[PDB]
């Protein structure tokens, strides 16, 4: 998702609903491959 | 005692542990103010 190639743009800013999957926060979140992370409310261990 | 403890804008002889890394024993005393953890960013007995 946030290594896809093109974006929508900010006035237009999509929103893409998804569901009924699995997804593992924790690698993406030691993946390194993010200049910034934060979470407000939810620590990325609980997500999982 | 509204009329008697509460002092101008606060009252600092009564404090309370806000957040604790798990959940304290009954009668039990635990003036431990080790920061409290909620997220993975390591406090490093710290605010952050």
């Amino acid at each position: 998702v946030f290594n896809a190639t093109r974006f929508a743009s900010v006035y237009a800013w999509n929103r893409k609903r998804i569901s009924n999957c699995v997804a593992d926060y924790s690698v993406l979140y030691n993946s390194a491959s993010f200049s910034t992370f934060k979470c407000y409310g939810v620590s990325p261990t609980k997500l999982n | 005692s509204n009329n008697l403890d509460s002092k101008v804008g606060g009252n600092y002889n009564y404090r309370y542990r806000l957040f604790r890394k798990s959940n304290l024993k009954p009668f039990e005393r635990d003036i431990s103010t080790e920061i409290y953890q909620a997220g993975s960013t390591p406090c490093n007995g710290v605010q952050g």
